[PDB]
RNA sequence: UAGCGCCGGCCAACUCCGUGCCAGCAGCCGCGGUAAUACGGAGGGCGCGAGCGUUACCCGGAUUCACUGGGCGUAAAGGGC
RNA sequence: UGAAACUCAAAGGAAUUGACGGGGGCCCGCACAAGCGGUGGAGCAUGUGGUUUAAUUCGAAGCAACGCGAAGAACCUUAC
RNA sequence: CGAGGGUAGGGCCCGUGACUGGGGCGAAGUCGUAACAAGGUAGCUGUACCGGAAGGUGCGGCUGGAUCACUUUCU
């Protein structure tokens, strides 16, 4: 366009969208689980990922997923959102992150063990 | 800090001698005399083309790796050098060979540069009269560095520096060996420090 | 929840035993899944075309498909052994 | 015909499944028997009564009894683990 | 005192066994239905180290709001005149 | 004039090879047309589907499976 | 003069919310054949009416239409 035209319109900035709405960008947020569920996910691919409804401090209610094999959830248990969305599963954006809360690390792991909450054994 | 653990695995992992032991170094028992192929089960097996970023990080961690020193420290005198004037690369070496462990071992005080360390880190070694206790010391010129007159007995330097006469020092460097001093006279110079690397590929990967 | 099978659901079961008891495995993973979740969970529930109205298919292998159908408190089971 | 499981009866099977399957062969066996004729075969075909009546009852060890009836054009089994 | 992440490509490091479109991994592309370098351990290897990974946010790469540095027939874009 | 939430790993332009056309032009083969017998009717032989049987061993599936593996099943052959 | 309060009226926002309207992702569900080849009546477009639905038709426009000039579903 013409440099006069930038003089009157000028350029609009991108004005990028929040992906995660944790209130203000909060890296992580208490809830307390309603409903453990597990949820057929979408269709390049077919298993039982385990989600949990969640209800937290913001007052909002999102769903999450539970990494790892089997947990200790129940409707009534206080967890962390982690946020980090899961291709498979529609509605799906956030992560629940194992080992500090009522939410129980994994049982048997070895490998990457900072992950899914797991401590160093013997 | 310092790498601890096997040092074989190195010379054998890079494919070029990294002598990091010293007296073995020159032994028929050396790592590559015996096992040039790299290690870990896969060795025997040929390499595949590696990527030009292989390439980079190998001669970047081969030259971190003659030295022994950590990565942080490695990147933090990079960026000092670059940011300097005069060619990026012989001024790193030459940050790089400023060094008190480099310059104790150059100086032949230890055979080994983790050696050298190790009595750097224990007081035997003193600069201009004063004892220094840290690896990390940039060498200026004219330096009067010397071993401490409190440990001159000891054994494991008196063999060392029994043998070190005879051999030749390097051209930036004078030393008495009969009273145990050296002199770091000026910086040192690509020609006048041969290393099988090519610090260029050091540059083009920090540039990433 | 009664169970209701066909006499070539049977026959090709028979034909299942004796050759491979891992497909034997799959289809009570199969009947375990349906009487829990009988419209979803594994195998990929999908219903089917113009000629087989009414019914319902889960994948057993990449091959090999089940199928079946539910009343209430009823669950028919034919062909366990065909290619849709 | 058809052939029909009750919830209580696939337990025991599955359990006999994973332990013997021998007996499951056995079972197999007079569930043919059954298929080629309705009120005769091996295994003592003998009906019960009043608490049971119209159900009948077969051998396959004398430890273990078959609950079963046959209309429809279709085959019921109660139980093959146990007595009764 | 040594630990943490990773080893399909991007991106450096490979094998066996267990598993069997299940359990699962996953930033993107996408792996898993009996030989899986991707899941889970083991061995081995790579990176860094009293740190190592994750989440969130900012800038970069993004020349993707282009003053340096973009375009408008057919991709979005010439206003009906 | 003119949005957002939510959702996708694409949507799109031109062009190449091929396939397709109830598109065209050109051209073959018992592909039609012209002709001679023939199947499908009947009785029987053989093979197959189905049903039954304890078993009717198994495979083969439109052209390109069905007087096919069988150029030799009374037991043998034979695996039921 | 004046913080503030009250009555009446006007406007705006938030939350809940009976009753609704449409949308987007998933399932080889059902009914159709709209469109891609002259999609089997060439297609597209503005408008108007009609229709379970895609869509049919009228009026005008465009070529981003073809080729030399009965009707026939779906996978
Ligand atoms: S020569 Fe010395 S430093 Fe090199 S591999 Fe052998 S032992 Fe190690
Ligand atoms: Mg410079
Ligand atoms: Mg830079
Ligand atoms: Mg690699
Ligand atoms: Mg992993
Ligand atoms: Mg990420
Ligand atoms: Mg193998
Ligand atoms: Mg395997
Ligand atoms: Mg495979
Ligand atoms: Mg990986
Ligand atoms: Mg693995
Ligand atoms: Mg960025
Ligand atoms: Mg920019
Ligand atoms: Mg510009
Ligand atoms: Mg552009
Ligand atoms: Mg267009
Ligand atoms: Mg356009
Ligand atoms: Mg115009
Ligand atoms: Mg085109
Ligand atoms: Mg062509
Ligand atoms: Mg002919
Ligand atoms: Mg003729
Ligand atoms: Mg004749
Ligand atoms: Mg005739
Ligand atoms: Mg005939
Ligand atoms: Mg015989
Ligand atoms: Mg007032
Ligand atoms: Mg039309
Ligand atoms: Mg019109
Ligand atoms: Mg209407
Ligand atoms: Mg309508
Ligand atoms: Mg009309
Ligand atoms: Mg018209
Ligand atoms: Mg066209
Ligand atoms: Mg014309």
């Amino acid at each position: 366009p013409t440099i006069n035209q930038l003089v009157r319109k000028g350029r609009e900035k991108v004005r990028k969208k929040s992906k995660v709405p944790a209130l203000k960008g909060a890296p992580f947020r208490r809830g307390v689980c309603t409903v453990v569920r597990t949820v057929t996910p979408k269709k390049p691919n077919s298993a039982l990922r385990k989600v949990a409804k969640v209800r937290l401090t913001s007052g909002y209610e999102v769903t999450a997923y539970i990494p790892g094999e089997g947990h200790n959830l129940q409707e009534h248990s206080v967890v962390l959102i982690r946020g980090g969305r899961v291709k498979d599963l529609p509605g799906v954006r956030y992560h629940i992150v194992r080992g500090v809360y009522d939410a129980a690390g994994v049982k048997d792991r070895k490998k990457s063990r900072s992950k899914y909450g797991t401590k160093k054994p013997k | 800090g310092r790498y601890i653990g096997p040092v074989c695995r190195l010379c054998r992992r890079e494919g070029v001698k990294l002598y990091l032991k010293g007296e073995r170094c020159y032994s028929p028992k050396c790592a590559m005399e015996r096992r040039p192929y790299p290690p870990g089960q896969h060795g025997q097996k040929r390499a595949r083309r590696p990527s030009d970023y292989a390439v980079r990080l190998r001669e970047k961690q081969k030259l971190r790796r003659i030295y022994g020193i950590s990565e942080r420290q490695f990147r933090n005198l990079f960026e000092e050098a670059s940011k300097k004037k005069g060619v990026t690369g012989s001024v790193f070496l030459g940050l790089l060979e400023s060094r008190l462990d480099n310059v104790v071992y150059r100086l032949g005080f230890a055979v080994s540069r983790r050696q050298a360390r190790q009595l750097v880190r224990h007081g035997h070694i003193t600069v201009n009269g004063r004892r220094v206790d840290l690896p990390s010391y940039r060498v200026r010129p004219g330096d009067e560095i010397a071993v401490a007159e409190k440990s001159r007995n000891l054994e494991l330097i008196r063999q060392n520096l029994e043998a070190m006469k005879g051999r030749k020092v390097g051209p930036w460097l004078s030393l008495d060996v009969e009273g145990m001093k050296g002199k770091f006279l000026r910086l040192p110079d690509r020609e006048d420090l041969a290393l099988p690397v090519n610090e260029q590929l050091v540059i083009e990967f920090y540039s990433r | 929840m009664k169970l209701i099978w066909s006499e070539e659901s049977w026959d090709d079961y028979l034909y299942w035993q004796e050759t491979d008891k891992r497909i034997v495995k799959k289809i009570n993973e199969l009947i375990k899944d349906t009487r829990r979740t009988p419209f979803e969970g594994k195998g990929k529930p999908e219903p089917l075309k113009h000629n087989l109205s009414g019914f319902w298919s889960r994948r057993i292998t990449e091959e090999h498909r089940l199928v079946y159908a539910v009343t209430d408190d009823s669950l028919l089971i034919a062909a366990c052994r065909y290619h849709y």
